[PDB]
Order: C-alpha cells, then sequence, then structure tokens
RNA sequence: GGCCGCCCCUCCCACGGCGCGACCGCUCCGGGGCGGACUGUCCCCAGUGCGCCCCGGGCGUCGUCGCGCCGUCGGGUCCC
RNA sequence: UCUAGUAGCUGGUUCCCUCCGAAGUUUCCCUCAGGAUAGCUGGCGCUCUCGCUACGCAGUUUUAUCCGGUAAAGCGAAUGAUUAGAGGUCUUGGGGCAUCUCAACCUAUUCUCAAACUUUAAAUGGGUAAGAAGCCCGGCUCGCUGGCGUGGAGCCGGGCGUGGAAUGCGAGUGCCUAGUGGGCCACUUUUGGGAAGCAGAACUGGCGCUGCGGGAUGAACCGAACGCCGGGUUAAAGCGCCCGAUGCCGACGCUCAUCAGACCCCAGAAAAGGUGUUGGUUGAUAUAGACAGCAGGACCUGCCGAAUCAACUAGCCCUGA
RNA sequence: CCGCGGAGCCUACGCCGCGACGAGUAGGAGGGCCGCUGCGGUGAGCCUUGAAGCCUAGGGCGCGGGCCCGGGUGGAGCCGC
RNA sequence: ACCUGUCAAACGGUAACGCAGGUGUCCUAAGGCGAGCUCAGGGAGGACAGAAACCUCCCGUGGAGCAGAAGGGCAAAAGCU
RNA sequence: AGGAGAUGUCAGAAAAGUUACCACAGGGAUAACUGGCUUGUGGCGGCCAAGCGUUCAUAGCGACGUCGCUUUUUGAUCCUUCGAUGUCGGCUCUUCCUAUCAUUGUGAAGCAGAAUUUACCAAGCGUUGGAUUGUUCACCCACUAAUAGGGAACGUGAGC
RNA sequence: GUCUACGGCCAUACCACCCUGAACGCGCCCGAUCUCGUCUGAUCUCGGAAGCUAAGCAGGGUCGGGCCUGGUUAGUACUUGGAUGGGAGACCGCCUGGGAAUACCGGGUGCUGUAGGCUU
C-alpha cells in the first residue's frame, strides 16, 4: 500500500454463518491505513494468512476510526514490525515519540523508508504500545526524557529565499 | 534459404472479424445416416396414414363438440369502468391525470377554480 | 513435424481409472438412449469398437440414430474458425447420459404445477431465477463477548 | 471510440438505376404514398420499383392463375411489380384483374378475352391508395440458370451443382472425379 | 451491518489501445466504449464477477442520492430512436418510459437510486454518460485503489471523483 | 378545513433489548429396572455400551408459540 | 530475318477528394524468390425486424452439468533412480582363525529424484443446457419391434404465455471478388544452444499500415490512436537553467565518493570485504563493582569509578573495478 | 370581408430536420460544375474595336484536382452546356 | 509417405537437421466362433537330479503373454490348449 | 463393372558429369572481410584455503571448488554491404590504450651487499641492428637501460 | 432376525487369524448302472441321502493391514489478472480473485432390487 498520515481503524470480521457453524467468531484487529477502503483490504491481507478466512466467504461487521485518547499529550511508543529486505525477512522493535499513535505509525513507515528503503507493502506492523519514560531503550528518544530539557538552535537557514530574490544585505544567521 | 515453419498467430484475430458462427438449427433435419430399415417403416407408416381419416374426423369432431360445451359452460365476465380512488393520493391524481378516465372530474375541478363568475 | 495417428496423444484419456479396469459394469448396457436426447462422450479403452476420436472426448451431443450397439450423435466441432455439426456413431459404452438436461426438465415441471397452483390460489409466484443478490441488512449479536484481536507473528526462519 | 465501421453502410437501392422517365414517375408518386399513408403495401412496391430486372422475374400467367384461385383470393386485384407473361400450357384463363408493370401481347390478349381487366400503377393508386383488397405476387428469383451454378462446389461429395461446361457429351468432365472406374466419385 | 450496495457507478478509466479481447467483450457489455464513459449497474453476483475481469480498466464505487441527482440532471440524455438526445422536457421520458411509470426526471432518479422493478429500461434509456476528465488530476491509472492508485471499487470515494468529473 | 408545534393519554405494526411461561428437536454432566457382550483383581470381581421407562440439567443462533416491560427526529395520506 | 523470341527475376507504371480496408497462416504442387486452395478484404445487393406522432445473436458473466493429467505434490504407494545406519536369519558365500566377524537375503525405518513415472491433484481451459421447435391431454398409421391393451417413430386435433438467469446488441443470406501467402517485436509459458540484437513454438497485444504527448535521441516501451478550429481539463511524464511548470518560508530521515549518485524497455558489473556511518537481532559482563589506563605476582589483585564486549544482520558510501 | 389581400419555397436527381461518427500501406468502390483531343446536337455563343499561345510583386474562387477576371505580348482562330 | 511416447503450457491444434524409437512386413492362422484352463515369479517337498530336466502342494492383481516399436487394453480375458 | 502390373521425390516428369575458357537474370532472402550481439574457446584478474615454502596456509605460490573482466585468438550467428566498402604481409607515418620491459618516486620479501622477485602512483620518454621464411607467428646471432603488450574498417594499395 | 436363485452399485464388500451358527436352505458327503469325460468318477456329467457343520458360506471379534470418509498439512505449494514494484541477476514481495497433495490424528467396515423359504 501507499501512505499519506495514516489513520487507526478498528476493523471488525467474521466468516458467513454456515449450517456447520451458526455463530462463527468475530475478530478484531487495529489497521492503519490512509481510508477505510484500504483498511478493510488490510483487513482480509491479516486474517487470510491467520485463520483461513476469505472475503468472499466473510464479511466485515464494523469499520471505524479509532479516535487519539490524549492527543495534547506527548507519549513513547514501541512499534514491533516485520519486514522483507531485498534477502530476508527481520523483526524490529522501534521507538517513536509522538502525540497520537497514528502519527507514531506514520513516522515508522519514513523511517522503513529511509534507513532500510522498505516500501510499505513489506511491512507488517503487528504491535504498536505506549511506553513509560522509564522502559524505553533507544537512546535517541531517551535523551528528551530530561525535566530541564534546554538547547539552542544554532545555524538557521534562511528558508525565505527568493522572496527579494535579489538583496543588499547579506543573510544573518545566529538568532 | 530458411524461413519460417509454422505459426497460428493471427489466426484468431481472422476468425472473429466475421464471427465463430453456431450452425443454424432447423425444426426438421436431415434423415440423412439413420437405420435404413427404420427408414423404410417410417415411409410406410407416412404412406397409409390417409386410412382412418374417418376415425380421426369423428374423434376430432367429438371433441370440437365437447370444447364447445365447455365454453358453453362458461360466461365471460364485464368489467366495470374504473372509478376515482379514494385513499392514496398518488392514485388519486394518476386517474385524474388520466387523458380518458379523468376528462369528467378535470371539468369539474376545473370550473370550480374560476373566479369572478 | 508430429504424426496424425489417430490415438497419438491418448495416453491418459482413453486409461481406465485406478482399480476401475476389468468387466465393465452391465448397467451402462442397460441404459436406454432415444432419438433427441443429449449425451457425454468419453472413450473406453476396454472397448476398442466404435471408438470416438479424441476430439470428441469430452464434448456433449444429441442421438440422431440408434443402431443395435452404437448411436449416431450430432456434436458440434470447432474447425479453424467455424463450427460444424458433425455426425459420428459410437457405441454405447462411449457415451453417458447428460444431467444438465435433466436438471432444467424437472425445473419445467416445477414451473407448470407452480403456475396451476398459483392460479388456483389466485396468488403470484416466482418462477424467472435471478442471480445471487447482495446481502440483506442484518444484526450481529457479540453475547457480551468481546472479539478476540488478532496480529500478525513473528517471523521465523523454519529448516 | 472502441467501434467498428465496416457495415456503417448498409447496401440497399434508395432509387431506381433505371433513367425510364415513366418508371420514375411512379417512383414519384409512390413514395408520396409509402411516406404519407401507414400502408406497408406502398411500401413494399416501393422498394420492388427499385429492384433490378434480375430481382423482378416474370410472372407467369399460369402460376397468377394458381396463386388467385385460393380461397378467399376471390375478387382481389393481382399485383405485380414486373412483367406478366403467358403460359401455353394452360388453356383456359378466367376473369382476373391483374396490375402489373409491363403485360405481354398474348398475355395482355388473353386476359382481355376472358373478361378481365389490367391496370397500371397509376390506376392502382387511384383505385386502391392504401393497397386494400389485393394480392402482392412475385415471380420465382430463384428460378434462373445462374442459380443451378451457385452453392456447393460440384468437385466436393454431396454436390449437385452444375459446371460450367462448353459442350454437352461424354467426353466433357465424365471420368475422373465423376466415376468410381476412373479414380473416385463423391 | 448495512446491506451491502443495490447500484454501482462504472468510469472507465483506460483507452482503447492493446487491450484484451475478453476485457474489450465485458467493457462494451457496460457500454463503457470511450474512456471516462459512465454507467450505473445494478450490483448481482453476475455483474459483480464481470467488474472483476474489467478491474484495471473502470474506477467503481457505490454513488449516493447527489451524484445519481447531478449526473442525470446536468449530462442525462436519452435513447431516443437510436439517437443521443438531451432531456430537456418531462414529455421525452414519458413517450419512451411512461409505459413502466416513469414520466418524469424525478421518476428516472427514483428508478435509478432505489433499484427495483424496472431498472433494465430506466438505466438503458440513459445514453452512457460521457464524462470530462478529472478536475485535479489522478492518482495512478495503472494501479489500483488500494495501491493508491485508480481502478477497482473504491466503495464511498466514488463520490469525490464525480464531483471532479460531472 | 387538515397537519405540525407541549401535556395525561389511545390502538396496531416494524426494529432492537430485557424477563416469564408453554411446546418441539439434540445432548448428558446425570438417577433409578428390564436383556447382551468385556476384563490375567473374572465363582465372593470389576467395568462397557444397547432397548422400554419417567424425573434432573444444558443447548438449540440464542428454535416455535404467546405474555408482559424498556428504547425509536420509527411507520399507519403523520392512528384515534 | 524468324523476333516485339521466353523470363516464377530487377526497374518503372502519369489528376483530385470521399468511404471501407488486409496478409505474411492451412492443404496440394520437381513446391521453398512461384502458383492453386481455404482464410483475411471490398463491392453489389437482397430477405426480414423494432419503434413513434423485436425475428435472433454474443471473443462476457451467472446457474447446472460433464471433460482433462499441466503447475504442485508423492516415493515408509506401482515403474525406474538413489544415501545411511538398525533388528533378525535359510546362507550351492568369503575371510581371519570350536568357530567369530563381514557380505548376501529379509523386515521396520531414513536422505535425495523423474520431459518420455505415478495413487492424488489445481488455477486458467474446452463442451452442453437455461422452453412456444416448449409442456400437457385425445386420436390415427406402420410392412419395423413384439407374450401383451408391447415398444419406437410418424401423422392429425385440443389446451396452456408469469416469454421461464444477468448484461448488451437489429439480424439473416446470395453472388462476384482484389491484395496477401518473406514477417518482425513484447509480458507470460516454452525447445535447442554457454549465450546472442541467435534459431524454433503457444496465447494475447503491438509494429508492419500510424501520426500524436512522454522515454534527450529510437519501428515495437509508457500514455493515447488522428476531419479544420476556440475555451476548459487530464493521462504517461514532469516543474534549478537550456525548457512550459514548485520563486511551497513543503515533511521525516539516509548519504561525501582523490572513478559519488541521479528513474520501466535501456544501454554496464559479480563473488568476496570495510573499526565509514546508520539502524536492527542474539548473547554476555558490571556494585560483592564494569571496559580503559597506572603496575605487580604470574589467570589474579590495588588505584580511575559507569556503561561495556562479542557475533551476526542490512541500508547508503567505499575496495573489488 | 370598413381591409379583396397575405414573404420564401418544391433544379423532388430538389429542399429541410435530428443523432452518431471521421487513422491508413497493399487493395476495393463512389463522386468530380477536375483536366486533354476529336464527333453528334445546342449556345440567333465569342473573335482583326483582337482568337490560340506565352509572361505577370494585380483582384479572387474552390478542401483539392484546377478555374475566372485585370495588365503585357501575340496576330486568327476558340470555348460553354 | 506413415506410426508410438514426449515436447505441448490438464479440450483439440501446435515448430526446429528437438529427444527416445519403429515401418515398406508377418499370419490358413497369429482370421472367426465355442469350450476348457491360468500366466511371470517364489516357497516347501520327491531315485539318479546338481544354480537350471520332470512330478506334487501352497502363495501369486497379472509383476507373464497377446509376432514386429511404444503407449493403452485385457484373467472361468484379448493370454494357453 | 470389379481385381491386378506403379510411380518410396510415396497427390504419382522418362534423365549422368565437368567448366580455372565461361555466360545471363538476379540475390545482401545467402557464404568468403570489417563492423554489431555473444564470449563457449583464447587471454587477463579476483574469492576460499588443502597443501608447498627446513620451521610457517597467505614473503612468494596455490589443489578441490567458485565469481568476474576483455574483445590483440578462434568460434557461434547472419543485422548492414553482391547495379562492387579493392584482399595477406612488409615498407612509411601519426595518434591513442595500459593489462609497466626500462627510466622518475615509493611500499614488501625467505630484502646482509650485489642481483632478483611481489605490489602502488604512473604511458612523460624509450623499446634496436641482422641470418632463414611471402609470410603474421617463430627461431637464432649481437648490441642494449629495456629490447613490454596492444588499438585506430584485424589503421594505412587514387601512399608504394 | 436370517438364507437361497438371479442381480445392481463393485473392498464401508478385500486380506490374515480367532469365536459362534437354532430352523429351512446352501454345502461338505455316499456311489458309478445309465448320460457324459478323464492317466486317475480328483475335476466334469450322472444316481443318491448313512453322516457332519471340521471346511466352504453367514454373523461377530482384532488399540489388525488395506479400503472409504473427515481433520491436519494450509490459506501453505501453485495459480487468472496488475503495476514506470524490488533486485546486477537468480528470483522475491504486494494488489485482485481461485486454491491443492504426503507424513500425522480421528470415525466407519456393505447398501440394496425381483422372486421363493426358515424363524409355526
Amino acid at each position: 500500500k501507499a501512505s499519506g498520515t495514516l489513520r487507526e481503524y478498528k476493523v471488525v470480521g467474521r466468516c458467513l454463518p454456515t449450517p456447520k457453524c451458526h455463530t462463527p467468531p468475530l475478530y478484531r484487529m487495529r489497521i492503519f491505513a490512509p481510508n477505510h477502503v484500504v483498511a478493510k483490504s488490510r483487513f482480509w491481507y491479516f486474517v487470510s494468512q491467520l485463520k483461513k478466512m476469505k472475503k468472499s466467504s466473510g464479511e466485515i461487521v464494523y469499520c471505524g476510526q479509532v479516535f487519539e485518547k490524549s492527543p495534547l499529550r506527548v507519549k513513547n511508543f514501541g512499534i514491533w514490525l516485520r519486514y522483507d529486505s531485498r534477502s530476508g525477512t527481520h523483526n524490529m522493535y522501534r521507538e517513536y515519540r509522538d502525540l497520537t499513535t497514528a502519527g507514531a505509525v506514520t513516522q515508522c513507515y519514513r523511517d522503513m523508508g529511509a534507513r532500510h528503503r522498505a516500501r510499505a507493502h513489506s511491512i507488517q506492523i503487528m504491535k504498536v504500545e505506549e511506553i513509560a519514560a522509564g522502559k524505553c531503550r533507544r537512546p535517541a528518544v531517551k535523551q528528551f526524557h530530561d525535566s530541564k530539557i534546554k538547547f539552542p538552535l544554532p545555524h538557521r537557514v534562511l528558508r525565505r529565499q527568493h522572496k527579494p530574490r535579489f538583496t543588499t544585505k547579506r543573510p544573518n544567521t545566529f538568532f | 534459404a530458411k524461413s519460417k515453419n509454422h505459426t497460428t498467430h493471427n489466426q484468431s484475430r481472422k476468425w472473429h472479424r466475421n464471427g465463430i458462427k453456431k450452425p443454424r438449427s432447423q425444426r426438421y433435419e436431415s434423415l440423412k445416416g439413420v437405420d435404413p430399415k427404420f427408414l423404410r417403416n417410417m415411409r410406410f407408416a407416412k404412406k397409409h396414414n390417409k386410412k382412418g381419416l374417418k376415425k380421426m374426423q369423428a374423434n376430432n369432431a367429438k371433441a370440437v363438440s365437447a370444447r364447445a360445451e365447455a365454453i358453453k359452460a362458461l360466461v365471460k365476465p364485464q368489467a366495470i369502468k374504473p372509478k376515482m380512488p379514494k385513499g392514496p393520493k398518488l392514485k388519486r391524481l394518476a386517474f385524474i391525470a388520466h387523458p380518458k378516465l379523468g376528462k369528467r372530474i378535470r371539468s369539474y375541478m376545473a370550473k370550480g377554480q374560476r373566479l369572478c363568475q | 513435424t508430429n504424426t496424425k495417428g489417430k490415438r497419438r496423444g491418448t495416453r491418459y484419456m482413453f486409461s481406465r481409472p485406478f482399480r476401475k479396469h476389468g468387466v465393465v459394469p452391465l448397467a451402462t448396457y442397460m441404459r436406454i438412449y432415444k432419438k433427441g436426447d443429449i449425451v457425454d462422450i468419453k472413450g473406453m479403452g476396454t472397448v476398442q469398437k466404435g471408438m470416438p476420436h479424441k476430439c470428441y472426448h469430452g464434448k456433449t451431443g444429441r442421438v440422431y440414430n440408434v443402431t443395435q450397439h452404437a448411436v449416431g450423435i450430432i456434436v458440434n466441432k470447432q474447425v479453424k474458425g467455424k463450427i460444424l455439426a458433425k455426425r459420428i456413431n459410437v457405441r454405447i459404452e462411449h457415451i453417458k447420459h447428460s444431467k444438465s438436461r435433466d436438471s432444467f426438465l424437472k425445473r419445467v415441471k416445477e414451473n407448470d404445477q407452480k403456475k396451476k397452483e398459483a392460479k388456483e390460489k389466485g396468488t403470484w409466484v416466482q418462477l424467472k431465477r435471478q442471480p445471487a443478490p447482495p446481502r440483506e441488512a442484518h444484526f450481529v449479536r457479540t453475547n457480551g463477548k468481546e472479539p478476540e484481536l488478532l496480529e500478525p507473528i513473528p517471523y521465523e526462519f523454519m529448516a | 471510440v472502441d467501434i467498428r465501421h465496416n457495415k456503417d453502410r448498409k447496401v440497399r437501392r434508395k432509387e431506381p438505376k433505371s433513367q425510364d422517365i415513366y418508371l420514375r414517375l411512379l417512383v414519384k408518386l409512390y413514395r408520396f404514398l409509402a411516406r404519407r399513408t401507414n400502408s406497408t403495401f406502398n411500401q413494399v412496391v416501393l422498394k420492388r420499383l427499385f429492384m433490378s430486372r434480375t430481382n423482378r422475374p416474370p410472372l407467369s400467367l399460369s402460376r397468377m392463375i394458381r396463386k388467385m384461385k385460393l380461397p378467399g383470393r376471390e375478387n382481389k386485384t393481382a399485383v405485380v411489380v414486373g412483367t406478366v407473361t403467358d403460359d401455353v400450357r394452360i388453356l383456359e384463363v378466367p376473369k382476373l384483374k391483374v396490375c402489373a408493370l409491363r403485360v405481354s401481347s398474348r398475355a395482355r390478349s388473353r386476359i382481355l378475352k376472358a373478361g378481365g381487366k389490367i391496370l397500371t400503377f397509376d390506376q392502382l393508386a387511384l383505385e386502391s391508395p392504401k393497397g386494400r383488397g389485393t394480392v402482392l405476387l412475385s415471380g420465382p428469383r430463384k428460378g434462373r440458370e445462374v442459380y443451378r451454378h451457385f452453392g456447393k462446389a460440384p468437385g466436393t461429395p454431396h454436390s449437385h451443382t452444375k459446371p460450367y461446361v462448353r459442350s454437352k457429351g461424354r467426353k466433357f468432365e465424365r471420368a475422373r472425379g465423376r466415376r468410381a472406374s476412373r479414380g473416385y466419385k463423391n | 451491518v448495512p446491506a451491502e450496495p443495490k447500484l454501482a457507478f462504472v468510469i472507465r478509466i483506460r483507452g482503447i489501445n492493446g487491450v484484451s479481447p475478453k476485457v474489450r467483450k465485458v467493457l462494451q457489455l457496460l457500454r463503457l466504449r470511450q474512456i471516462f464513459n459512465g454507467t450505473f449497474v445494478k450490483l448481482n453476483k453476475a455483474s459483480i464477477n464481470m467488474l472483476r475481469i474489467v478491474e484495471p480498466y473502470i474506477a467503481w464505487g457505490y454513488p449516493n442520492l447527489k451524484s445519481v441527482n447531478e449526473l442525470i440532471y446536468k449530462r442525462g440524455y436519452g435513447k431516443i430512436n437510436k439517437k443521443r438526445i438531451a432531456l430537456t422536457d418531462n414529455s421525452l421520458i414519458a413517450r419512451s418510459l411512461g409505459k413502466f411509470g416513469i414520466i418524469c426526471m424525478e421518476d428516472l432518479i427514483h428508478e435509478i437510486y432505489t433499484v427495483g422493478k424496472r431498472f433494465k429500461e430506466a438505466n438503458n434509456f440513459l445514453w452512457p454518460f460521457k464524462l470530462s476528465s478529472p478536475r485535479g488530476g489522478m492518482k495512478k491509472k495503472t494501479t489500483h485503489f488500494v495501491e493508491g492508485g485508480d481502478a477497482g471499487n473504491r466503495e464511498d470515494q466514488i463520490n469525490r471523483l464525480i464531483r471532479r468529473m460531472n
């Protein structure tokens, strides 16, 4: 699949009732997809490789977006994923700091593409949970667990180039 | 010197240009190939169908008389002219809008809408 | 090029099924074929007489002639962009009745009788077949049991 | 877009290929009748006025008598878009009202001597503008020699079609392929 | 669980160059002989399996009441005596469809939307819609919708596409 | 004239939920007495299912029948 | 002079517009640079069909019902091929010496295989059917068949329209008929060959016959197919400048190359390596005290006093070049 | 009927309306008020007050094949249907 | 000019101086019909007799044979007499 | 009318060779050069490390295997050229490549010195005179710092 | 509850071994004058009725082999259709649909038609 800024979808589905089984079990997954159409397709991708349930023999009982409970609270997220490299498949655990669960997962897709050239179709995200500051393991995330965090902004690149595009004064980047 | 040997390329495209037409079906087909001893009897059966024409006519006439009696035993009903429906507004308005059955009711309604008469 | 032999490439299509060789069961000779009924052609290698050609194996046609041991069949054959109705004589062992026609004749019967029942009962009944309609709206009860949460499993390199 | 154009133009006669001004006047008359009248008789007559001579075979007097003697055909006008020819194998001619483009002289004499009436298509329009009380007849369209040569080829098994033969005799296409004693006979 | 939809709107999104014979046949059975032509399709197992054949060539979904309204009102034409005639008066609908009870543009919209009896006649009366190019562009015509593309079944997003092509 | 606008009400229907009984079908984690087979603890032993036979419990997609109670910008040309 | 000799071979073959529009394949031929033949094309029609002040058909699906031995799988299932131990023993077996080990055979297992093997067995395939030419009653004919009022077929009357899946479409048919009968390319499948821009096949699409936007350029790629124009919008592809369009205060990272890298077909690189840098996996040490470093005894200690060590994996960059 | 009157039309091989479509080698067909030479009819045609032919920075028509007119030269025939 | 298996992509068709092979015959029976039998191989026994002579019992789904190559087919058979 | 005597090039002419004395119509539908694809073969490299090297896998080599590069070998193919692209070698002359023989600057050794071998930057400069052979190739004689290898339509015939 | 004669489907019916079999029947059984055929009345053919369920045959049994059927294998292997997906390649991932086969683990071990008996 592709990505925009992903949302979290709770998708609940089941098999169609059969004379053998009148009340088949309900199954729930949390799927991170750009839209609900992609979410339902991703649900059938996983549940078919787990529970032997195809779309033609089942139905989507429910599909709704899961809103973030504390979008104004900064959190640490652990992501458990598996991805296919050019030679082999691997299991990875990663950390991100974000305000929303979906945003952390979008960070992970960007970071997998940046560091491993992994495309979204080659990634399976199996667990995303909020981690306390004491249980974080990556130094990149741990350095922001400091109640007196304080740093300057050293060398600010002039981003408003071309606005004059021709000026007498050379830009100052100290601020 | 050497050339291509065989291909069926572009052949299916040629066939479908005028269509793969199924053979025509006729109600009567050829008796060609069926058992000659069976043909000989069927011709003899057809040859002598003229005999028993009197019995066929008498039996057919009796059936015609019997079915005529059955028709007489039944009476063709006559319906009534449809009237203005009461309940459903759409049904009532479709009746008024009918060019034939609504002609008289429309005249009365129009005569009622006249102002300063 | 390859040969024009009559039984070239019939190594498996004219072989008997596994543990089904030997004497031909006698009810195949007792099946009764009238003029006008539809038969499936399936060559049997146990009987080498009256054997249909390989291009008619798996084909379906209708009986136009009945003889002492064989049946004439009008079978459609596709030849280089035209379909022609061939007439072939096949012994009884290599044919059997086609069940598609039997199903349709049954449906005609239940249709006619349902018309008679509907007219006598003053009701209207559906007689045309319809394609599988979209599933109707319904409720799904949870029975106080939460749906089980599925999750992709970690990768493991087996032997 | 995504269509075929090889059958867009229908091939049919929309006017007579003839330059005969008298036929062109009847075409003018029956073009008006086919348009301003709901009769399908006037439409059929208009089509046959366009048609070629091979498509307007002569109608024998004997065959018209045959077709006008069928029950319910009494006191009806036989209409032929074509020529009415005389049959010498018929000895008694009843009274017939026949409309035709052409009638041979001997046919016209026999019809008139019997008490019948011959009409042209302009008098048929005046008498029956709709085509009421008519029997629309046609000559045998495949009753000419070219159709004995058409169809399945002569040298093909179950073909009874006449070959193109310069002269007829024992020495002209009778040996090999027409005889089991000379090669084969299919 | 709501009833799965009975109505689909199908837009051809591909050209006529290099189409396989089976896909070509299904497209002319759907009356999508031109790119950006659209039509309503009644959904059942017969039609759905037809739409699976032509999946890379079409973008379809479930239209809403506004979609069926704008399509019929703005560029809805009738097939009157094998001619493409604009639906300017209700008389054109009544002369061709009045025997079934469809006498106005509102009846034809109700007939298409709440698909039931006589949907075959009402829909075949409508000439295949000639939609414009999608204003704002497309994502990827050669890839399925669930992969960031254009093709296949965008179930409810078809109404966004209709706003941009109609 | 009619409908909708706020209050005791009023009937029917539809959907969902909660209980109460009756009926039916499967089941034993079951009890009691009638015949057959099984065990190297076989005479004093110990089990295993099967027929009629009625009580006890469960399930039936949450079966059928009704009875109540709760919800609906629910439906009945907005029931009376 | 016969003689303008014959040529399946090379060259040429003169005005405009409009409409339709191919083939390089089958079979036969002293046939392979050629013909005849079917196919593909055009022209002329004709027979019907629907509608306003349906005769039927289909490069499609569905619903039923048959057909098959390729992909896969199997070899403690048959035919072949084949590795290793184990438990028993008749041994026209051998060796070292009453013998005992090997070999042989048998039995239960085990490793690895098959285009010309198979119990099993797909996906995609192919055939048929989805009614008025039907269904149901009554009668007649027969020299065929026959225990029979038998059976089968034919023929004559009568009754029954809820027109018996979806979708789309107007069909049928005759004559005459030119060119062509060197092909080539691509996804997938596939034979020979180390391989080839090599040779040979299947299916579909394409080039040839075809221009247009993009791939700088290009027969075949991607997009899309074309009467002459105005407005608007897109596809594939793009938006530093050449060159239309990011002169966005675009988002997150990765990467420095003394041969950097920079977009389908496509136009150049492999095994193996790096203590370059970035992620990730597994294991281990460390308060009794980690790893460093300062030395001694000869793996232990005291002094500094918190993270460290190893193996592997995969991104960009580098060596291989 | 206090007005005595009322546009155009319909070379029917003509005129008018509506809808869809338009690539093309080899090849097929249709139309040509495209062009050349001669013949039968016809234009009470043209021409020494200037035919044919030729030249042209002139005016134009037709999608095109081509054509008409102006000007110059020329000196005896030429064209339309 | 023919035939078998494979190629060949589970209907049919499908190419190469692709692969593995066969044919220009043979049979008065090895054609036709009927009857009666069961074949290859193995185990255990019996004078000469032994790894292979002949006799007997048992097991034997065909693992034999059916003239030609191969594939299919076949057991009170299509095999033997 | 039915059998038979046969055409195996098996839809069925009645048929030996040579041409370097040759001819015509054609063919790049097709060979003999270059060039282009390919690189089996040729040539040149790399990886692993069983051994060799007194001792010692890796100074220097490198078996069993395995990955590449080049087009100065020969093949394979038939895309271009058969109404003509003059053909082997030598002679003459220029330029280019480096996979370096020497010379400049270095690193390593089983580098004591001398001599030699291995590797790096590196093609600026140089790489000869003769006997035999038509020869490319080869071989020998003799000098030398060395007597390295190649390309440019297998460079170069209106230059011989 | 069973059998016999003739069968249909051809193992859920076969194979190995053990137990039981009332009554009819089916057999084993006794014999060679006739019919018939043999080296041999063993088989085949014929005439019987002293004995016997030992055998055939039937029913049952076996943590039985096989066979049938279902789980598992497994949404695995494979595969229709798609992309200017990845990868130097070999090949691999995803979208859209279909979807197997051993080993391994359970359950079952003939149903039945026509005619005629026994179970009195």
